[PDB]
């Protein structure tokens, strides 16, 4: 899961 | 309820929501809502080492009740949250176009  | 938004599609896996994004029609920003296999939101993007490919973004829940991605901006709904990325990308690989079918 990509972190903004 | 949330299953009365078009965006939203349940529980399913990561694998099915990229076989569902990734067609040759979708634009770059087609998303979806899911929940977590709290919700997950998955959106295809484009860049040439890579291609379209999908990003995959965690709905975090507080105990007080809000969601938010980033703790930088918090919303009381899932139907805001949406709102207001596909008017602002704001960190995101790509503000949020087009519900996918």
């Amino acid at each position: 899961y990509e972190e903004i | 309820s949330i299953q009365a938004e078009e965006w939203y599609f349940g529980k399913i896996t990561r694998r099915e929501s990229e076989r569902l994004l990734l067609n040759a029609e979708n634009p770059r920003g087609t998303f979806l809502v899911r929940e977590s296999e709290a919700y997950c939101l998955s959106v295809s993007d484009f860049d040439n080492a890579k291609g379209l490919n999908v990003k995959h973004y965690k709905i975090r829940k507080l105990d007080s009740g809000g969601f938010y991605i980033t703790s930088r901006t918090q919303f009381n709904s899932l139907q805001q949250l949406v709102a207001y990325y596909s008017k602002h990308a704001d960190g995101l690989c790509h503000r949020l176009t087009t519900v996918c079918p």
